């Protein structure tokens, strides 16, 4: 309706998305530190899903090179430190469920029950490369606890991949878009390498 | 592809191919994601670690 959408590109909407993006990252990384609050971060991704979605929207019937789509990632640039906050998040959560399950981590664990102790997940982790340090703190925080030798890898690898299939996905076909429709701009590229 | 199997752990592998190096550049790449240490002896070369 392309009447329409020139009306909420001259429009005030911007700066409440990008407020949205803010406090979308904050919570959701809040939310993960904790075992019976999960029950709340489910919807909370839904909305994230009805949110991109209307992105989505706004760029269908586009030309190439256009001006609707020149907000779209002007717009991310004056949020961009929030942004990489969410695509960290995703990155954890899937290079875990690799690393847990290689035969190298299995080394480090000696535990018929199955169970793992503390200090050797962070050796474990320390060890092989990426993760950075502080990144490890966080991932520990945010594992379970009692008796400080207690840490069932098996199933808190597999406690965001449901919940968090979405999401990552309608994400990939944003960027993706994006990067057809306007094919020069250093801006964009610098999110696409993260 | 298996009877090729046999030749890895010799500490001469790369006899003709011009790259006599071809076990120290493998370690790297793989290495951290892998068994560090026992890569060390399926590829021969000995007392890498």
């Amino acid at each position: 309706c392309t009447g329409n959408q020139q009306s909420l590109a001259h429009s005030r909407l911007w700066d409440a998305v990008v407020g949205f993006l803010h406090v979308f990252a904050h919570m959701m990384m809040k939310l993960a530190q904790d075992s019976s609050q999960i029950e709340l971060l489910k919807e909370l991704l839904d909305l994230q899903k009805d949110m991109v979605v209307m992105l989505l929207s706004l760029l269908e019937g586009n030309v190439v090179n256009g001006m609707i789509a020149r907000q779209m990632v002007d717009m991310l640039v004056e949020s961009s430190s929030n942004v990489e906050m969410i695509l960290k998040f995703f990155d954890m959560f899937l290079k875990l469920k690799d690393i847990v399950g290689s035969e190298a981590f299995q080394d480090y664990v000696t535990d018929p029950r199955g169970l793992i102790s503390k200090k050797d997940f962070q050796k474990a982790m320390d060890s092989q490369k990426q993760f950075t340090g502080p990144e490890i703190q966080f991932l520990l925080s945010c594992s379970e606890a009692d008796e400080n030798e207690m840490i069932n890898f098996e199933e808190f690898a597999n406690r965001f991949q449901e919940p968090a299939r979405d999401i990552g996905f309608n994400v990939a076909v944003l960027l993706t878009n994006l990067s057809e429709h306007v094919p020069h701009d250093p801006r964009l590229r610098n999110f696409l390498e993260l | 592809g298996q009877w090729d199997r046999l030749v890895l752990n010799t500490p001469s592998f790369p006899s003709n191919y011009w790259d006599k190096f071809v076990k120290r550049k493998v370690l790297d790449k793989h290495g951290d994601i892998f068994g560090r240490e026992r890569i060390a002896e399926l590829l021969g070369m000995d007392l890498a670690s």
